């Protein structure tokens, strides 16, 4: 139920990646849908390579999935000055293990001990069984691939684009359009 | 079952790369800014790292290693499941720790006194090694040499006699028959189909290459003896072994410092570019960008940025307490940095390539597991730095980088003056580098018994090295223990292996580049396929064996000494021309006493 100038994000050079997978971005001023949903979080740079349609590995299998058929894009930027810390930052979490690789947009915000092979376990989580939640450790002096990046996902009727207007010429023969209508003539001020 | 080991080692690798970072970063901060708070910090960080590694290792010991199919997780389990210590009884463990600190403190703190004035004494490196590197007074060299052995080496004899026992109990309790077989175990390869390599196989293969080197060393020994008779007249025979106190340091480890006594044609200026560096007013920043240019030129990626801010390349305008010893640091988390404090000298211009050549390998295997981010053997890890320093030292590189004039001429006599300085350094150490490990391997197994330890040493000095005791010795001495690698408990054999791999790497990349002349002239500046052949070994870490990685660099599945020999054929041709009138090799019966 609002206008959405994607053209600002597309033009702004602050982003380390701005990449589209169900749409080509300049058309977003014309393309429209019922909703758009924004997902937002912080990740290691080399692992941002796992955030696309149909990919595999630690994020792609065990955080959240974009489908191969993802109707949308993906943006990301440097966050070193904010999200890394001198003593390290550990506020960010990830669950490393889970039986069955996740489904499209699926969320497993639950945790129990993962466990492997034929063996019973009740907490403890040293041998054969491990607690799958872990923290990150973002530190400013990391290599560029281990530094923190802010990431936003967009999955793409009410959310239209900025349908901009021309200047208006009066008392001249003109090929006009107003709202969802068209016409040609001389536009004179009426009473 | 393998998923238990896999997801154990996934948790281990995700934890270890953080705990090692906060440990090694505190270690970095201490070495670059020394304070007691930084010491107490980096020690309690190292405590928490070590406590994690051992507390995980007791779990790594429960996984059955024969139930593992994939090589790269078997290699990671075996590297975490190792026991090493704790095999010993707790009192024998503390006793071994006490002995290692005792041999370390005796070597590092040991004083040698002057018999003419006992109020003056010398530590090892300041003054006492300065005599051995730069004095020509035979009687002062002999005093420093025998007083080190009798005043400090004799203290280490009765400690080395107990260290060998406790290390052998540790090795046996790890199921290795002796502690030398434990050390050889680095090079061991199994289950990779034909690429396999036995712990024992190094023992014969090192001797099978060393018996190709001997003719080059026998003409170098004859040449150096014929020279040293002019430096030390009446003391040296034209056919004898060389007296050990005359060999350029406290042990005779390298002949490199004999050059002023042994030089071919010293009227030709042995080439330097320190003048060109100060005339172009180069600083550390320029030196290191002119170093980086070689790597991006051959076909490698430029530095991880934060390298430049977080590295220390020079001394701080503050009167800082820091170690200026040039060191390449990997901290984990992709954090690469050098700690040094450079001065405008061509030695540091080459050392910028030497240390950056460590970082460029540490970057290529950064995709590997933490347990596997190491050289394919302990010879690879230094040889891969030196093949950069070799190329940067060439006159073709030095004119192309703007460090020599376009009208300057190189000549044969400049080649021979350089190559002999290389030979005294590179080749002359190899009899000792083989002999010290042969003696120690035969001591750990008891092939040399505790009533013939020193008797067999001086037989091997005379037979293998052509070097003779300045004065007779007995089993109250330990002349091996008079050295750092024997007193501070370090395996020495890596230096023999690195001295083959260095030239095997170089000549393969020089053939890949199609170099037109002698191997010591080879430059890989503005190549590309030399960087491609280098890279395919660089990105494996430990995950593939050195016997597989060598055939991608060199084209050989094993070590070969040929390439080192080739590097010296121009000099050997001349050494065979200089000593036609002389006796060559040595008598083991002859002695200076
Ligand atoms: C076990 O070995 C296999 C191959 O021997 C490895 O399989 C590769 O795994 C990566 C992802 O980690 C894939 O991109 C490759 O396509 C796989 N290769 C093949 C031919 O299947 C596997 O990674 C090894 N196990 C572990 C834990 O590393
Ligand atoms: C490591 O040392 C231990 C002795 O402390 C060796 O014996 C193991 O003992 C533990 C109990 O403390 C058992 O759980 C293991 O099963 C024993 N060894 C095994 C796995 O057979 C053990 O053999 C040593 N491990 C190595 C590397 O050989
Ligand atoms: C360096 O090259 C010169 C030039 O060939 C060598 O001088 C020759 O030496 C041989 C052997 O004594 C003589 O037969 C020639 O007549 C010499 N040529 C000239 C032009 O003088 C010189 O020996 C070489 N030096 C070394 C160390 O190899
Ligand atoms: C190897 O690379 C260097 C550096 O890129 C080359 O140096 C350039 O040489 C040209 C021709 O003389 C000059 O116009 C440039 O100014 C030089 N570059 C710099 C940064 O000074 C060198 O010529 C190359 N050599 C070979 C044989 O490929
Ligand atoms: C592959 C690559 O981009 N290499 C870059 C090079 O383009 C750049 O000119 C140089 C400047 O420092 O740094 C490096």
């Amino acid at each position: 139920n609002c206008v959405a100038d994607y053209s600002v994000l597309y033009n702004s050079a602050s982003f380390s990646t701005f990449k589209c997978y169900g749409v080509s971005p300049t058309k977003l001023n014309d393309l429209c849908f019922t909703n758009v949903y924004a997902d937002s979080f912080v990740i290691r740079g080399d692992e941002v390579r796992q955030i696309a349609p149909g990919q595999t590995g630690k994020i792609a299998d065990y955080n959240y999935k974009l489908p191969d058929d993802f109707t949308g894009c993906v943006i990301a930027w440097n966050s070193n000055n904010l999200d890394s810390k001198v003593g390290g930052n550990y506020n960010y979490l990830y669950r490393l293990f889970r039986k069955s690789n996740l489904k499209p947009f699926e969320r497993d915000i639950s945790t129990e001990i993962y466990q492997a092979g034929s063996t019973p376990c009740n907490g403890v989580e040293g041998f054969n069984c491990y607690f799958p939640l872990q923290s990150y450790g973002f530190q400013p002096t990391n290599g560029v691939g281990y530094q923190p990046y802010r990431v936003v996902v967009l999955s793409f009727a009410t959310v239209c684009g900025p349908k901009k207007s021309t200047n208006l010429v009066k008392n001249k023969c003109v090929n006009f359009n107003f709202n969802g209508l068209t016409g040609t003539g001389v536009l004179t001020e009426s009473n | 079952i393998e998923e238990q080991a896999k997801t154990f080692l996934d948790k281990f690798n995700h934890e270890a790369e953080d705990l090692f970072y906060q440990s090694s970063l505190a270690s970095w901060n201490y070495n670059t800014n020394i304070t007691e708070e930084n010491v107490q910090n980096m020690n309690n960080a190292g405590d928490k790292w070590s406590a994690f590694l051992k507390e995980q290792s007791t779990l790594a010991q429960m996984y059955p290693l024969q139930e593992i199919q994939n090589l790269t997780v078997k290699l990671q389990l075996q590297a975490l499941q190792q026991n090493g210590s704790s095999v010993l009884s707790e009192d024998k463990s503390k006793r071994l720790n006490t002995i290692l600190n005792t041999m370390s403190t005796i070597y590092s703190t040991g004083k040698v006194c002057n018999p003419d004035n006992p109020q003056e004494c010398l530590l090892l490196e300041p003054g006492l090694n300065e005599i051995m590197a730069n004095s020509l007074d035979y009687n002062e060299r002999l005093w420093a040499w025998e007083s080190w052995r009798s005043e400090v080496g004799k203290q280490l004899r009765p400690l080395y006699e107990e260290y060998v026992v406790l290390k052998n109990e540790m090795a046996r309790a790890n199921h290795y028959e002796d502690y030398g077989d434990y050390w050889r175990g680095d090079y061991e390869v199994n289950g990779v189909d034909g690429y396999d390599y036995s712990r024992g196989q190094l023992i014969e293969d090192v001797e099978h290459t060393f018996e190709e080197i001997k003719p080059l060393y026998e003409h170098l020994h004859a040449y150096v003896r014929a020279k040293l008779m002019n430096a030390y007249p009446s003391y040296i025979s034209p056919i004898g072994c060389l007296p050990a106190h005359l060999l350029g340091d406290m042990w005779g480890r390298f002949w490199t410092n004999l050059y002023s006594l042994t030089v071919p044609f010293g009227q030709k200026p042995n080439i330097d570019v320190t003048d060109a560096m100060v005339d172009q007013a180069w600083d550390a920043q320029r030196i290191f960008k002119e170093a980086e240019k070689f790597f991006v030129s051959v076909g490698l990626p430029n530095m991880t940025q934060g390298f430049w801010e977080n590295s220390m390349l020079t001394d701080p305008g503050n009167v800082q307490k820091a170690v200026c010893h040039p060191t390449a640091w990997d901290l984990g988390k992709g954090d690469f940095r050098i700690l040094m404090c450079t001065k405008v000298t061509m030695d540091d211009f080459l050392t910028a390539h030497h240390e950056m050549g460590h970082i460029q390998y540490d970057m290529a295997y950064a995709a590997q597991p933490f347990l596997l981010r190491n050289g394919a053997n302990e010879g690879f890890h230094e040889a891969v730095g030196e093949i950069m320093s070799l190329s940067a030292a060439t006159p073709k590189h030095l004119k192309s980088i703007g460090l020599l004039s376009p009208d300057f001429q190189e000549d044969n006599e400049t080649e021979i003056n350089f190559l002999l300085k290389q030979a005294l350094t590179i080749v002359g150490t190899l009899p000792f580098t083989y002999m010290l490990e042969k003696w120690r391997w035969m001591v750990f197994k008891g092939e040399i018994p505790k009533d013939q330890w020193m008797k067999k040493w001086w037989e091997m000095k005379r037979e293998i090295v052509g070097v003779v005791e300045p004065v007779p010795h007995d089993e109250t001495y330990c002349d091996p223990a008079s050295l750092f690698h024997v007193s501070n408990d370090y395996s020495f054999i890596r230096y023999y292996t690195r001295t083959l791999y260095q030239f095997q790497f170089q000549e393969a990349l020089c053939q890949a580049a199609k170099h037109e002349g002698p191997l010591h002239k080879c430059d890989i500046s503005n190549s590309t396929e030399a960087g491609q052949k280098l890279f395919n070994m660089l990105r494996l870490g430990k995950s593939e064996p050195w016997t597989l990685a060598l055939e991608n660099v060199v084209g050989a599945k094993n070590m070969n000494v040929r390439p080192l020999l080739n590097y010296f054929e121009p000099l050997f041709t001349w050494l065979k021309d200089q000593n036609k009138n002389s006796f060559v090799g040595w008598s083991t019966d002859w002695s200076p006493y």
